[PDB]
């Protein structure tokens, strides 16, 4: 799991 | 266009979920030469996150059907010549964000936050790239990948506290290439190891902006730690 | 390409959810003049279903937005032009399936089952031009829709059991049609329960084949149903 | 709504 969207 | 409309139609098109749209109308606003808003900058990689991201989704899944297909000579072959075929479209698009990198975002980035935040996304697009990436070339996008993360890292441990949601999600993606890319899990699970207990060692210094995300990152880095341990 | 081989690409790029590249081999599929097997007819409606529904979802948003920004011009203009941008894309992937079912689909169906399941398609891409659609260009839209559906609903009638997934799921479409474009919830609602009523009367006329697709119909028919009374 | 994918 890489970093994923939290806009 | 003008670079306010430029901005108004991409976040019509993330609500359309067009996402050539969307990365479209960032990438002009990119070459008009001027430093991106931590808002346009968020527009930027959140349309390409998705652009690249459908490719590296139907990628997985074709070389996973290559993979399986092995003694059924057609099929393997078809999944094979449509993996090339997805292969040339990644490629461009890490191409195309890597240029924007190169030529825009990094030179013209002022402040650290912004530095790390283009430096790490350099490093994600070549690490989309030795995804797909076989023989001679694979080692140097490698090694641009991994330096792009090392410099980023460097960085943001000078400059940013270990609870900054980007030194957070910097680490988690610097211990995904370790553990994917790399193939070493002991890197991989010692640098998403010291990234969370850094963070938990002054959580005093979390930000009530940035706490969620924070909180959220740490909550991931930790699960590649107990998957990769197991 | 080959035929076997186009409907295998499909195949591929249905698993890789590139819709496009589905669209595209069920088309040179189609044109090449002969009746579609029933799995080549799945390919080919699986493949407009994602590639229309796609413009369908984006336009109902931007559409949305446009009535919500009254008093913001440049914004409301702006939603207004990326709706058309959309709207052209959605009334030419209906032309193109529009222009396959009237010149090989139709046309070359052998058997009522075909039949009713191009009818019924035909029905269903006129729906969504009348989603779309202004009043000069919608009643003549509208009135396609329906005596495509019409025509698809009597023939099931007499050739097609009630349990027949093909014939309950054209009623569900021709039920949402009257309840969606004509807006009379009693003979969406008269059409449902009839479909589900005399479907679950028959449950012994199942297949092995058919059941599965038979009793979600079933469910779906009376979700409807329930959603529409209330 | 309408029928779905099978």
């Amino acid at each position: 799991g890489s970093l994923p969207d939290l806009t | 266009m003008d670079k306010n409309e430029l901005v108004q139609k991409a976040k019509l098109a993330e609500q359309a979920e067009r996402y050539d749209d969307m990365a479209a109308c960032m990438k002009s606003v990119t070459e008009q030469g001027a430093e991106l808003s931590n808002e346009e900058r968020n527009l930027l990689s959140v349309a390409y996150k998705n652009v690249v991201g459908a490719r590296r989704s139907s990628w997985r899944v074709v070389s996973s059907i290559e993979q399986k297909t092995e003694g059924a000579e057609k099929k393997q072959q078809m999944a094979r010549e449509y993996r090339e075929k997805i292969e040339t479209e990644l490629r461009d698009i890490c191409n195309d964000v890597l240029s924007l990198l190169e030529k825009f975002l990094i030179p013209n980035a002022s402040q650290a936050e912004s530095k790390v935040f283009y430096l790490k996304m350099k490093g994600d697009y070549y690490r989309y790239l030795a995804e797909v990436a076989a023989g001679d070339d694979k080692k140097g996008i490698v090694d641009q990948s991994q330096q792009a993360y090392q410099e980023a890292f460097e960085i943001s441990k000078k400059e940013m506290q270990p609870t900054h949601p980007i030194r957070l999600g910097l680490a988690l993606n610097f211990s995904v290439f370790y553990y994917e890319i790399l193939n070493s899990p002991e890197k991989a699970c010692s640098l998403a190891k010291t990234a969370f207990d850094e963070a938990i060692a002054e959580l005093d210094t979390l930000s009530e902006e940035s706490y969620k995300d924070s909180t959220l990152i740490m909550q991931l880095l930790r699960d590649n730690l107990t998957l990769w341990t197991s």
